[PDB]
């Protein structure tokens, strides 16, 4: 039942074509194959792929075997691990090289790496790196090492301190062979990730001025693994020492170095380096969470002195002109976290580094005794809070995100600089709003809708961020987005398009009553060869009963209509066979597009030339009506759409700000009880 | 009500008898009692030509090439009949009553009509108009024909339908016009 067609090969023999039954154990299959090849000791053998990297097959992986694959019987994973443990330690350098190569090739397989770790080949490679002399061999050694340890069969804590110091020397010495550095950085990153004691041992063996210059290499993989070791030491670092590590990194210009040699480098940023810049970003933002959640002590005289100095720099009530809710004890306005102490750090930065903007924004609202003043204190509090919200201060890095704001890399204090920029834009929007203290929160939302709409443009530096903010309006771009989110979802959403077809025919008939009126009225026309005072123009009309016509003639006139009755008047209407258009009139190419003939009792017909494409729609469509046919012109369809726009408009007046379910919700089971307690 | 000397020439395959007899008995599309002695007649308060017509039917047969010649010399107009299921009608037209017009008068309104207009084109009239391999004549063959020998209008009417009837009777009256 569960069969897979396979060919099994062996050097020096012909392939055996087997219809492997997936219920039979692998051992029976290998025994059958060895018996067909007259090979004794079938238990010494297993099966692998003859194709690409040739993972050995286990009772689990055999399910991935596709039909027609070529497979090679070979030594068992245990036998491969044994021959590799023997040959990778051989005194012959060529044999050891080939063994290390084949081992780095086959170490990606979990079933072989099981056997290889179970013989402490990890220790063989460890000793080879620790005591190898004149150290290609080391590259395959370390590659096999990482492929072996990536399978989680033994703990990383089994590594001796000698190996840790050896790999730390390889990453710590002057630039060495590229592959050796890649593998050493990978081992270092992994051992920091899997063990805290290993991170302790690694942090003392490598310095910042060593992890930084590996970013100076032109190979982007070196850069990825270097910043990977950086972020590993950062994630495994204690919370108290994390700030000191960040200061030590900023002192060596880590930010500007990554700016000059990564984000503005010649090589484009790959996915993994984007992930690594993302985690470095989220941790650098996390460095502020500690100050985000700490409340001020209102009894601490130094913390109140900071408020007093921040008032003195501005003014030179007692706090009402600075904008705090608590006029006498503003420290209370800081006991709420978020933002708490981050708000104060930000506003003291705005006063010390951006003193001009600070004094401008405070003196523009310190003497306003009308209700239009912008309270700087409460605004800065809520603004540090909302910026902690939009950036998600305090979030842990994950594996799925690769995004970063490159702007932060242009300035050492781009966080507080951006704080100053957004308080400037806050008071700008406040003055543009004519808003009051009661409309505070609304304003904040606007500013949020402001900032959240700028970061999406990915500004390269803080000035581009400012320019984007200058471009944003309230809520004009949001109004455009709201008007655009409906035009797309009108037709491209089945839940909105479903009623577009139930009433659509009745919408056409609503048009068609107007077309019946336009039929009863009757309009002018044009007679062919109507030269020499013959009536070129000639009007029309029809009875209310839709069963008798009534039309007359006209002349070329400067003033207008002359409703003079002609002898061509009563043609009862139920007789109309069909109305043809264009060339099918029995008799300047433009008039032929306007030429169309009524066709009724066999040889009795009449030709027409409508006054315009408007009436060319009107007449042919009303004649489709007199015979019940659908309307053919696309102007009638334009009227159809102009209608169904307002007709779904009346309906969206009922489902505003509610997510339109494109997947229809299911009908629940019926109420088995039909005893309505409330009546009809 | 002014009556008129109406002598209705027209060949034997035409059948204007039933024609008149179904119009002016004034009953239905179809059923009217036909008649034998057939100077027929009809009218309307027609057009301020509020007039009656006295249809002078001789025998429609050929034994009258005097008695019919004794119906010509001063007939106001002549109803001159042919048909469509048999092109011989579309030919006798310049051929028989038309000479006979040339023959008694070169002055009066003289016109033509293909009867069997409603009969020209049955799959069975189509069918035995092909078996005889002549044509369920095009009225177009008409519009030439009537440009040709003198149909001052040219028409058709059928009393089964009781139709084309006034249409015919139209200027069959307003020949005055």
């Amino acid at each position: 039942a569960d069969i897979v067609k396979v060919a099994i090969e062996w050097p020096g023999a012909y392939p055996k074509l087997m219809e492997i039954d997936q219920k039979k154990p692998l051992s029976a299959i290998i025994k059958e194959v060895c018996d067909g090849w007259s090979l004794a000791n079938h238990e010494y053998f297993a099966l692998q792929h003859a194709d690409s990297s040739n993972f050995y097959i286990t009772e689990k992986n055999r399910n991935e075997i596709k039909n027609g694959t070529i497979l090679r019987l070979t030594t068992s994973p245990a036998q491969n691990a044994q021959q590799l443990h023997e040959r990778i330690q051989s005194s012959s350098m060529d044999a050891k090289l080939e063994a290390l190569k084949d081992l780095a090739s086959l170490s990606r397989d979990v079933t072989f790496a099981q056997e290889f770790i179970n013989l402490d080949g990890i220790s063989l490679l460890t000793q080879m790196v620790e005591s190898g002399t004149e150290l290609d061999m080391l590259s395959f050694t370390l590659t096999a090492f990482v492929e072996l340890m990536d399978h989680g069969i033994v703990s990383w804590d089994t590594f001796s301190v000698a190996f840790i110091k050896k790999i730390a020397s390889f990453v710590n010495k002057s630039a060495i062979d590229i592959s050796i550095l890649q593998r050493s950085l990978a081992i270092l990153e992994s051992m920091v990730l899997n063990s805290h004691d290993l991170y302790q041992k690694v942090a003392q063996e490598i310095t910042i001025g060593q992890l930084i210059p590996h970013l100076q290499g032109s190979d982007q993989e070196i850069q990825t693994y270097t910043i990977a070791v950086i972020n590993a030491l950062f994630l495994k670092a204690p919370d108290e020492r994390r700030q000191e590590m960040a200061n030590i990194l900023a002192q060596k210009q880590l930010r500007s170095i990554i700016l000059t040699h990564v984000i503005r480098a010649q090589r484009a940023i790959n996915n993994e380096m984007a992930h690594q810049l993302y985690v470095l970003q989220v941790l650098t933002f996390n460095l502020l969470e500690d100050r985000m959640m700490t409340k001020m002590d209102p009894q601490d005289q130094a913390q109140r002195d900071i408020i007093f100095e921040l008032r003195r720099i501005a003014f030179d009530r007692d706090y009402k002109k600075l904008g705090f809710i608590n006029h006498v004890n503003p420290a209370m306005d800081f006991t709420q976290t978020p933002p708490g102490m981050l708000a104060l750090d930000n506003m003291l930065y705005f006063a010390k580094h951006h003193q001009d903007a600070y004094i401008r924004i405070v003196l523009e609202n310190s003497s306003r005794e009308d209700k239009h003043e912008c309270p700087f204190g409460r605004s800065s509090i809520e603004l540090t809070k909302m910026l902690c919200e939009i950036l998600k201060v305090g979030e842990l890095p994950s594996e799925t995100c690769n995004d970063f704001h490159p702007m932060f890399f242009t300035h050492d204090r781009s966080f507080e600089e951006f704080f100053c920029i957004c308080i400037q834009l806050l008071n700008k929007t406040w003055k543009e709003m004519r808003a009051t203290s009661e409309d505070f929160n609304k304003v904040m939302q606007v500013v949020k809708e402001q900032v959240m709409r700028a970061l999406t443009t990915k500004p390269s530096s803080l000035d581009q961020f400012k320019s984007k903010l200058q471009n944003l309006s309230y809520t004009e771009i949001l109004k455009i987005r709201q008007s655009e989110r409906m035009n797309q979802e009108d037709f491209q959403s089945r839940p909105i398009l479903e009623l577009k077809e139930k009433i659509q025919p009745e919408i056409l008939e609503l048009i068609k009553q107007q077309r019946l009126n336009r039929l009863v009225e009757g309009t002018c026309f044009r007679k062919l060869n109507a030269r020499r005072r013959q009536d070129k123009f000639w009007y029309c009309r029809l009875s209310p009963n839709h069963k008798v016509l009534h039309y007359g003639d006209l002349e070329e006139s400067p003033q207008g209509e002359v409703p003079h009755d002609s002898l061509q008047d009563k043609l009862p209407v139920a007789d109309i066979k069909a109305v043809v258009t264009g060339k099918d009139c029995p008799h300047n190419k433009e008039v032929l597009e306007l030429a169309f003939s009524i066709l009724y009792d066999s040889n009795c017909q009449l030709n027409f030339i409508a006054p315009d494409k408007h009436e060319y729609c009107i007449w042919t469509d009303g004649l489709n009506a007199l015979l019940g046919k659908d309307m053919m012109s696309d102007l009638t369809r334009n009227d159809l759409d102009t209608l169904l726009s307002m007709e779904i408009k009346l309906r969206l007046l009922d489902l505003e700000n509610i997510q339109i379910p494109d997947a229809p919700p299911p009908i629940p089971k019926e109420p088995s009880n039909y005893d309505f307690v409330y009546d009809c | 009500m002014q009556a008129i000397k109406c002598v209705v020439v027209g060949d034997g395959a035409v059948g204007k008898t039933c024609l008149l007899i179904s119009y002016t008995t004034n009953a239905f599309p179809g059923e009217y009692i036909p008649t034998v002695f057939d100077n027929y007649s009809a009218n309307v308060m027609v057009d301020g030509k509020p007039v009656n017509l006295g249809l002078w039917d001789t025998a429609g047969q050929e034994d009258y090439d005097r008695l019919r010649p004794l119906s010509y010399p001063q007939t106001d107009v002549f109803l001159i009949c042919f048909s469509l299921v048999s092109p011989a009608s579309f030919e006798n037209v310049r051929a028989k009553w038309y000479p006979e017009v040339r023959h008694h008068c070169p002055n009066t309104p003289i016109i033509l009509v293909g009867t069997k207009l409603d009969l020209r084109d049955d799959k069975d009239t189509i069918e035995k108009l092909k078996e005889k391999k002549l044509t369920p004549i095009t009225y177009p063959q008409g519009l030439a024909m009537a440009k040709e020998i003198g149909a001052v209008k040219y028409l058709e009417c059928s009393a089964l339908t009781q139709r084309g009837l006034k249409t015919v009777f139209d200027e069959a009256i307003r020949a005055v016009l």
